């Protein structure tokens, strides 16, 4: 079966060159046009990024034309994508698409890979702060709880509550790009009034590139 | 570098249809990879052989995109690849589940059957998914082998 | 009214305050404006009367402007 | 280029009935359209390529139609694995060029539900180091329609505040938003009275939940 | 241009005429920006001359 295999998370410095590779296998990659899309966050992907990995012939878009240089290898079949001057609007997931047709023709994706996310700032750290379980608030027999952390950009992380127990009220809030240049998560719990202060209710942090975890009861 | 200039001056050419483009913008736009393509059809076959055309070759044999960019070279055979005893060296491919894409390949062997089961080549319902063309000299200008 | 149209980008302000014949020659090289004056009393209205009229230089202002056109004469005649 | 112009943008209905997902570009283009479907969080998938011909385990009840201009998609049965976004490509001739719309959303209709409105006072920790933050929790809404203004002693606040909304949940078919409004430590305690202004269609009256601290 | 020159202009470049609009396919803007950082070598830095 037609796959392909993209590398990681990589995070570079907002004037350095990034380096993706997109590994293919499971067919002949001799003659197969391969493309590069990326979607940004909210916003959409528009370009065409078409590279002929037999002959030596690239294809760019217009916003892009010196910034990206992509490269082939015909020993490996992997391509590579070098984009230089990277900019605060394109940290996004980077996809590579094969194509329905041969080199000589053209249509539409039909083989997708997995997803590359490349984010271009600073590196920061969390901190569990929780919230106040204010008991006038608690109109319709259940209450609330939370725990908001603190501004981290950094978040290939999970929630969950009492390692994983409670599978009520699990809704996590996705993170927003504050002022500051960080991402903030928000998760709560719809917990009954009777369950208040018998029950147990503590988040797990699981950020494995900070090497740190804070349980703190709510 | 491409000369372009021993197409026009000959006129032995049987059907010189080119697609997507003009003869006259191939000698000063440039291109960045070239691809010929050799295959010999039975006469009647040239005008299947087309961005929109249909039939029994260009359906599971030889597919051509509808956006092509391109020229038709035919010349007519009759002497240099045919005999009076039989030419039984040329089949095609008349069975196979679906059309096939642009510029493919289906070199194989295997029989051919509606279903599953693969069954064998002697056999009732399963028959051999190519045949030979067959091509004469003693016939009328239809069925001649010309090289596209 | 060519003056108060629009203000965007304004630079190098310079006002100077303190028949006729008042000839003026203009010349744009490497970024400078060469302007000269010269005066000589007529008398014909036909067309530019014969003489030499040695010219006088009054303003060198650069202004680092590529001029390529001139108009905007005078109205109320 | 040829730019790709979506109207309806959004297309909530209920899984049995057909869709009515368009696609119109901006001049006379061919027939050379081709849809998506990106399921969130997933890869994007080919649905039909050429606007006129089926792709490969698609399933028989997508089936698309156009010619020139009028482009649309209508799907036979709606499935419940198959709400998520769909992208249309448009692709150019000569200089091999591919361009893309912006996408239509596909919610699954359900009833309009009472959004729960909730707040969270601020901790005693989170003062000991600034920047005070209160939270407006409002979950379990169907439509995606949600003012959280906040009550400055009886005044508006803008710049602030910043808004998060989850993606429809599979068993109850609701959504989540919580608002966070960004405050420094030494203007926490000029105010005194908080309040949460919750604007939604399903509420006859604005619900308006205060804290006294 | 000349020696001495300026050039302050924001209309959208096209090699022909038919003043274009900046959404186009062949007519881009005649101005970029520079992109100065401090995390990066001795050659990309602001220079005032």
């Amino acid at each position: 079966q037609v796959q392909l295999v993209q590398s990681g998370a990589e995070v570079k410095k907002p004037g350095a060159s990034v380096k993706v590779s997109c590994k293919t296998s499971g067919y002949t990659f001799t003659d197969h046009y391969m493309y590069w899309v990326r979607q940004a966050p909210g916003q959409g992907l528009e370009w065409m990024g078409v590279i002929n990995p037999d002959a030596g012939s690239v294809t760019y878009a217009q916003k892009f034309q010196g910034r990206v240089t992509m490269t082939s290898d015909t020993s490996t079949s992997t391509v590579y994508m070098e984009l230089s001057s990277l900019r605060s609007e394109d940290t996004a997931v980077y996809y590579c698409a094969r194509d329905l047709f041969f080199i000589p023709a053209a249509n539409s994706f039909d083989y997708w890979g997995q997803g590359t996310l490349v984010t271009v700032s600073s590196t920061k750290g969390p901190s569990v702060f929780p919230l106040a379980p204010s008991s006038k608030s608690t109109s319709g027999g259940t209450a609330a709880l939370g725990c908001l952390v603190k501004d981290y950009f950094p978040e290939p992380v999970t929630v969950s509550w009492n390692s994983g127990a409670l599978t009520s009220g699990v809704h996590t809030f996705p993170a927003v790009l504050q002022s500051s240049g960080l991402y903030s998560l928000s998760s709560v719990v719809t917990v009954p009034s009777s369950s208040l202060g018998t029950q147990t209710y503590i988040c797990n942090v699981n950020h494995k590139p900070s090497n740190t975890k804070v349980d703190k009861k709510v | 570098v491409a000369d372009y200039s021993v197409l026009y001056n000959s006129t032995f050419f049987s059907t010189f249809k080119c697609y997507g483009v003009s003869a006259t913008k191939l000698n000063d736009l440039c291109f960045s990879n070239v691809y010929a393509d050799s295959f010999v059809v039975k006469g009647d076959d040239v005008r299947q052989i087309a961005p929109g055309q249909t039939g029994v070759i260009a359906d599971y044999n030889y597919k051509l995109p509808d956006d092509f960019m391109g020229c038709v070279l035919a010349w007519n055979t009759r002497n240099i690849d045919a005999t009076s005893t039989g030419n039984y060296n040329y089949k095609y491919r008349y069975l196979r589940h679906g059309k096939l894409r642009p510029f493919e390949r289906d070199i194989s062997n295997v029989p051919f059957s509606p279903d599953g089961k693969p069954c064998t080549p002697p056999a009732l319902n399963c028959y051999w998914p190519l045949n030979d063309y067959g091509f004469y000299t003693t016939t009328g200008i239809g069925y001649q082998p010309y090289r596209v | 009214t060519m003056i108060f149209d629009n203000a965007f980008n304004c630079t190098f302000e310079y006002i100077s305050d303190a028949k006729h014949l008042r000839e003026f020659v203009f010349k744009n090289k490497d970024g400078f404006l060469y302007v000269y004056k010269g005066y000589q009393p007529i008398d014909v209205v036909r067309d530019l009367p014969s003489g030499f009229n040695t010219l006088k230089p009054i303003f060198k202002l650069p202004l680092g402007i590529n001029i390529t056109n001139f108009r905007a004469i005078l109205t109320a005649f | 280029e040829i730019v790709l112009t979506q109207s309806p943008a959004t297309l909530s209905l209920s899984p049995g009935e057909r869709a009515t997902l368009s696609c119109r570009a901006s001049q006379s283009v061919s027939s050379y359209l081709a849809w998506y479907q990106q399921k969130p969080g997933q890869a994007p998938r080919l649905l039909i390529y050429d606007a006129t011909n089926r792709a490969t385990g698609i399933p028989a009840r997508f089936s698309g139609s156009g010619s020139g201009t009028d482009f649309t998609l209508t799907i036979s049965s709606l499935e419940p694995e198959d709400f998520a976004v769909y992208y249309c490509q448009h692709r150019s001739n000569w200089p091999r060029m591919f361009t893309f719309g912006q996408g239509t959303k596909l919610e699954i209709k359900r009833t309009v539900a009472a959004p729960s409105v909730f707040i969270f006072p601020p901790s005693d920790e989170q003062l000991k180091s600034g920047t005070a933050s209160v939270v407006c929790l409002l979950n379990n809404f169907y439509p995606r329609e949600a003012k959280v203004q906040w009550k400055v002693d009886n005044a508006l606040q803008s710049g602030n505040s910043q808004e998060s909304v989850t993606e429809q949940d599979s068993k109850d078919s609701t959504y989540s938003l919580s608002s966070t409004l960004t405050l420094s430590k030494a203007d926490y305690e000029k105010h005194k009275v908080y309040a949460c202004e919750v604007t939604h269609q399903g509420l006859s009256s604005p619900v308006t939940k205060s804290f006294n601290r």
